[PDB]
């Protein structure tokens, strides 16, 4: 259900400068439970890694911190 | 005209350690006896001892320690509000201190024994125990217990932990926390600590937001558990009447705490608050606030424990998990307490003998032996194995193989050699610690609690006295020599082993089983009798009569390394694998895969040219690797399953600066660090300490392209051993993981 026409969009759309900050803010809620800190290529690599991370059971996925929905 | 009573001592704790006037090199120590008479009624008692400097330096093993240092440590431990966690400075100091005070208690006052009948006296003019004697009348009351749960959120600043871990790198994180409380005791004043001690009479529960502040939730009372007792005493050290407050444990006897999430800081904080509350009012002496455990040392320790060296005087036993057999481990902890006087596992190897009296006993035991073993001891170099065995690349079968073991041979031999050096000891009464080891060895087959004690008391004793290793391994070398000599007579053939455990083959026809049992039993009889005869000739006498265990009969056996052996009895399909490291939850699945692949590959005894069998074996081994990596994918997200237990000795991944934020989770780390290698971003593989983060965990995908490589490495070691051991050599089984099935994860 990611490439199935949906009435509205749901995701993280921002310029490189803003998404850089939002990625760090998401990591601030992601670091407490395991994600290592990453102290326009770094941003794309980090976003791809977030998107690739898979769902462990019914728990909301890792990208849900950035996209801000449990249906992701 | 001395008073006389009938009681059983339930605990022995340290109240005061003082240096009397006109004294330079001997300190007095007051001991609190928690005595209970028949039907459980408890009266508190006290005794005094006098430890000299020489005894301290003997139980320490070095002369660095002094009487002034011990008295200063005791004075610092007098007040827990000013400075708790005193043992953390020099843990060996307090270890030796408890050892010597118990030894002097045994010597001067007499024989003591926890949870056992004991006739006790006292001198009213002074008011202390004068002499303890073993009694022989009374069905003593059962050692009742109380279940304790305590959890505290001690807000320790992470950066302090990071700095203290930077000063000493491989510092177990519980030691880091504990040092943080020690350097800032005010942190133990503010914590959301919750305590629930359930007993058989009345329950007691308290809850705090700040520890000093009054409870935000009460239940029962402090008085239901404790009977605060004010006792007057006139020690030889203190001419003036000195009053002591003690917390007599009515209703219960010892504590039972779950070792699953046990926090030594939590109990330390709770007991510090109790100490402050009870000894707030003056006009009386203050006790010693000392506790020991594996969390109190930089490198940690194997067995969880929580020593109670002083306040409150109640032993507390941590029983880790083991829910199915919780009563069994509670009884084991109680027995370990009662037998070794509660020193174990806190005092260490000093329960038996002072660490420095051992250099004498070992020398005194090298003399009473036979002339041959006298040299055999002196020519022992680490891992000599002077016995005809198999080349490590080799395999045998189908021939009737059998594994044998002497249950507890190192412990029994140590006991016999300790008795050989017993005459060489300075004090005949100083051989009571040599009676606990015989009690352990005698009761080892009857009850397993003595076992785990002996599998740690003995290797640690061998580290206390390096010279004892060359004695024990020489006596065991002599045992192996007679094993080999007797083996030829009963058709047995030494093929491998490690001393007490040895596996071999039989020169009987490999098809008959009715007479196989007879030869396998006669070999056991003859080897046991011959080894016992050599030990008797070597003067070494064992308390429990020697017994050989038939640990399995097998038809095929294959060995690759010095410890790796796989045995398989085709008739009943019973197998045994050793030498494969179980360093995690995935290694167990790997071991099962190996033990099935080997069962299928030695089932290829169908008549074929050896060359054909090598290929139809390598194909099956590659297929087993395939089925293992395929199943690995279905558990790629279970980071705990792909976890490795790193020891505090092995090279370890560097701790992420956010693992120092686990709160009441850093305390669980005592020995092992469970690490999983995850792959954030790309290219870089970083280690995550699994048990230092709250659950459920969120992580980047686990780098199975690292763990599976090591698991496969050891699988190829085993498979190269079997391939080059049954059929023709020359084949190193390698699985092309990087090409065939690397894509699944990377």
């Amino acid at each position: 259900g990611a490439l199935t026409p949906a009435p509205a969009y749901c995701g993280a759309v921002d310029s490189a400068t803003k998404m850089m900050g939002r990625l760090a803010d998401a990591e601030k809620l992601l670091v407490p439970r395991g994600w290592p800190a990453f102290a326009t290529c770094g941003i794309v690599k980090r976003l791809l890694r977030l998107a690739a991370t898979e769902q462990q059971g019914p728990t909301p996925p890792a990208i849900a911190a950035l996209i801000r929905n449990a249906a992701v | 005209d001395i008073v006389w009573v009938e009681e059983s001592v339930s605990a022995i704790t340290l109240y005061a350690v003082w240096l009397p006037p006109r004294a330079r090199e001997y300190f007095h120590a007051l001991v609190y006896f928690v005595c209970r008479n028949a039907a459980g009624e408890g009266r508190a008692r006290f005794a005094e001892v006098s430890v000299t400097a020489t005894e301290l330096r003997d139980f320490y093993g070095s002369a660095d320690v002094s009487v002034q240092a011990v008295v200063a440590a005791a004075r610092a431990a007098t007040t827990p509000a000013a400075s708790p966690l005193e043992p953390l400075e020099n843990p060996t100091l307090w270890r030796a201190l408890y050892a010597c005070v118990l030894a002097a208690l045994e010597r001067q006052t007499g024989p003591v024994a926890l949870f056992a009948p004991l006739r006790i006296g006292s001198d009213p003019r002074t008011g202390l125990v004068v002499k303890v004697e073993r009694a022989s009348w009374g069905p003593p009351a059962a050692p009742r217990a109380a279940l304790l749960v305590a959890e505290a959120n001690i807000d320790i600043d992470p950066m302090a932990l990071a700095a203290r871990v930077a000063e000493h790198p491989d510092a177990r994180l519980a030691w880091a926390r504990l040092a943080a409380i020690r350097d800032t005791p005010q942190c133990a004043s503010a914590a959301s600590l919750t305590v629930n001690i359930t007993t058989g009479t009345a329950l007691f529960a308290r809850e705090y937001q700040t520890l000093a502040f009054p409870p935000i939730k009460k239940e029962g009372a402090f008085g239901d558990l404790v009977e605060v007792c004010e006792v007057g005493l006139r020690p030889r050290g203190h001419p003036q009447r000195v009053t002591a407050r003690v917390l007599l444990p009515r209703d219960y006897d010892y504590f039972v705490s779950a070792g699953e999430k046990f926090s030594a800081p939590a109990l330390v904080a709770l007991f510090r608050q109790w100490h402050t509350t009870v000894h707030a009012a003056p006009g009386a002496l203050a006790p010693v606030f000392a506790f020991l455990g594996p969390e109190f040392e930089v490198r940690g320790g194997p067995v969880p424990y929580f020593a109670v060296l002083g306040f409150p005087g109640w032993p507390t036993f941590t029983v880790p998990a083991t829910a199915e057999s919780a009563r069994d481990l509670v009884r084991g902890a109680a027995a370990a307490y009662a037998a070794l006087l509660g020193a174990w596992p806190a005092v260490g190897a000093r329960v038996v003998l002072p660490p420095r009296a051992w250099p004498g006993v070992a020398s005194a035991a090298a003399g009473c032996l036979l002339p041959a073993v006298r040299e055999a001891v002196a020519r022992w170099h680490p891992a000599t194995k002077i016995i005809q065995l198999l080349d490590p690349p080799a395999a045998v079968g189908p021939v009737w193989t059998a594994r044998f073991c002497f249950p507890g041979l190192r412990a029994q031999l140590l006991a016999a050699l300790a008795d050989l050096g017993g005459s060489g000891l300075a004090d005949p009464h100083g051989r009571t610690g040599l009676a606990r080891l015989d009690a352990l060895v005698v009761a080892a087959p009857s009850e397993p609690w003595a076992g785990a004690v002996l599998e740690r008391l003995v290797p640690d004793t061998c580290n206390a006295c390096p010279a004892l290793r060359q004695l024990l391994g020489g006596v065991m070398a002599a045992v192996c020599l007679q094993i080999e000599e007797t083996a030829s007579s009963v058709k047995f053939a030494v093929c491998g082993g490690d001393g007490g455990a040895f596996w071999g083959v039989f020169n009987v026809d490999p098809q008959d089983a009715d007479a196989a049992s007879g030869v396998i039993e006669d070999a056991r009889r003859a080897i046991e009798t011959a080894v016992g005869a050599v030990l008797r000739a070597n003067a070494v006498r064992l308390r429990h009569p020697l017994c050989l265990a038939l640990e399995g009969v097998y038809t095929h056996a294959v060995a690759w390394s010095q410890a790796g052996v796989w045995f398989w009895n085709s008739r009943d399909n019973t197998d045994h694998l050793g030498g494969f490291p179980l360093r995690g939850p995935a290694y167990t699945t790997a071991a099962g895969v190996v033990r099935d692949t080997l069962r299928r590959v030695l089932g290829l005894t169908t008549a074929c040219v050896p060359e054909e069998d090598a290929l139809t074996a390598r194909g099956l081994m590659e297929d087993a690797c395939d089925r293992l990596i395929l199943d690995a994918f279905n558990k790629r997200l279970d980071a705990e399953y792909w976890s490795v237990r790193v020891s505090p000795f092995e090279a370890s991944d560097p701790l992420p600066p956010t693992a120092f934020r686990g709160g009441a989770l850093l305390d669980a780390e005592h020995y092992w660090r469970r690490v999983v290698r995850v792959c954030p971003g790309g290219g870089e593989s970083v280690g995550v300490p699994v048990d230092l983060y709250p659950r459920p965990l969120v992580l980047p995908p686990v780098d199975c392209a690292h763990h599976l490589r090591e698991i496969l490495r050891e699988i190829e070691l085993v498979f190269t051993g079997v391939l080059a051991g049954v059929w023709g050599e020359g084949g190193k089984f390698v699985y092309p993981f990087d090409d065939k099935m690397s894509f699944l994860f990377a």
